[PDB]
């Protein structure tokens, strides 16, 4: 079974930069490798076919290289419209396979998130469920980890995360993590904590409340 | 053994 | 020059059959070696290859879905159809049809493989959701600003918009007068099969005493509109 591995899976850069993305195939696919750019809300757009052939109408800054198991896409001079996700696809074997994608975003100085925690509202509690919300605001780079602990018990499988698109003005992201519990369960415990790990923090930051301390 | 593309054998 | 457009139902129930149609112009499926393929993209995920049909009625399917997939064509209608049986929520995705070129030919006989090695024109995509859920308007709950939501002179607040179907919901703040520092998050699909999202805003802690904050929520499919005022908890006053 054929695997295509794209690297890096994420990278940041600045207008005018030169960047390189690579695709490795678990088996030789000769020259049967295409590269695509996809912007949010849009279909993929072909850049390079047959590993190195520039698709008609595609800007000359794009180039492809390689044959067999190892392939590269190069953008000589990054333009604003090139911040996007890139995919490779091999067409030598059925099934045709896509790589996992490489997200290219706007680079800026590292920014630690501001972390806020929100208890469930009395209104929600009236209806039988409790949502606890952790907000990570205005951080960069995008990678971040959130752990929930309820009275020191690690929570697994009962939270969901949502992340914004990169901000057009300050180039940051924000993320919300939502912990869901029954009213009954929420009221049996006291300390609600989310622990945040991010490159901009010297060490993981914890925000919590104690609903038993009033 | 993976199946070859329609055109894998064409020059 | 070449154009493709997908059509089909936006919503299908589990165990049912999904039929998608691709209508195209600019090429003909009787052109030697031409293909029309289908690819899908699950929300937040990568591209996934589904199937391809060629001008000679040669067809290929993703091995892990070949029991549920059927591809067909009508050359005089410039249409290709993809049929997927026994759908489940795992099949929620945006579905793309796409064109594959045939080989370089001279006198109608192929001289070069090159051009075939890509899907060169894609359709815009069609979003299909698989769900057994019924239309339902959201409940709106507040995310109250607090000491636990402060950053020196900056506070965060918000609205939690819970348990709606289907998408989408729109949120503004103060009837549109507040836009700065607003973050409206993409919806998540909950275990219940219902969506939920949250919108937050950062404001000056000093304003909390005087300025009023209201999130306006509109869920058009259920004709539900809600104005939710969000204020400090009593202890923070």
């Amino acid at each position: 079974a054929l695997q295509l591995t794209q690297s890096p899976s994420s990278l940041s850069a600045s207008v005018g930069d030169r960047i390189t993305i690579t695709c490795r195939a678990s088996q030789g696919v000769t020259s049967a490798l295409a590269w695509y750019r996809q912007k949010p809300g849009s279909p993929p757009q072909l850049l390079i076919y047959d590993a190195s052939s520039l698709e008609s109408g595609v800007p000359s800054r794009f180039s492809g290289s390689g044959s067999g198991t190892e392939f590269t896409l190069t953008i000589s001079t990054l333009r604003p419209e090139d911040f996007a996700t890139y995919y490779c696809q091999q067409l030598h074997f059925y099934p045709h396979t896509f790589g996992g994608g490489t997200r290219v975003d706007v680079r800026r100085t590292v920014a630690a998130p501001s972390v806020f925690i929100f208890p469930p509202s009395d209104e929600q509690l009236k209806s039988g469920t409790a949502s606890v919300v952790c907000l990570l605001n205005n951080f960069y780079p995008r990678e971040a980890k959130v752990q929930w602990k309820v009275d020191n018990a690690l929570q697994s499988g009962n939270s969901q995360e949502s992340v914004t698109e990169q901000d057009s003005k300050d180039s940051t992201y924000s993320l919300s993590s939502t912990l869901t519990l029954s009213k009954a369960d929420y009221e049996k415990h006291k300390v609600y904590a989310c622990e945040v790990t991010h490159q901009g923090l010297s060490s993981p930051v914890t925000k919590s409340f104690n609903r038993g301390e009033c | 053994l993976l199946e070859l593309d329609k055109w894998a054998s064409l020059w | 020059r070449i154009t493709l457009k997908e059509s089909g139902p936006p919503l299908v129930k589990p165990t049912q059959t999904l039929t998608l149609t691709c209508s195209f112009s600019g090429f003909s499926l009787s052109d030697f070696g031409v293909g029309v393929g289908w690819i899908r993209q699950p929300p937040g995920k990568a591209l996934e290859w589904l199937a391809i049909i060629y001008s000679d009625d040669d067809k290929r399917y993703s091995p892990s879905l070949n029991t549920r997939l059927t591809i067909t064509k009508d050359t005089s209608k410039n249409q290709v159809v993809l049929v997927m049986t026994r759908v489940s929520p795992v099949d929620t995705a945006t579905y793309f049809c796409a064109h594959r070129r045939g080989p370089t030919t001279l006198f109608g006989v192929p001289i070069a493989r090159g051009p075939v090695n890509a899907m060169d024109v894609w359709g815009q995509g069609i979003t299909v959701t698989i769900s057994s859920t019924s239309t339902k308007g959201p409940s709106v709950f507040p995310l109250a600003p607090s000491s636990k939501s402060t950053s020196g002179g900056t506070a965060a607040l918000g609205c939690l918009v819970k348990d709606y179907f289907p998408e989408p919901v729109t949120v503004s703040w103060n009837s549109g007068a507040l836009t700065s520092g607003v973050h409206t998050f993409p919806a998540v699909l909950q275990s219940s099969g219902l969506y939920s999202l949250s919108s937050v805003v950062t404001v000056p802690s000093s304003s909390l005493g005087t300025q009023t904050y209201i999130c306006n929520v509109n869920h058009k499919p259920s004709n539900t509109k809600v104005d939710k005022r969000v204020e400090p908890k009593s202890c923070d006053k």
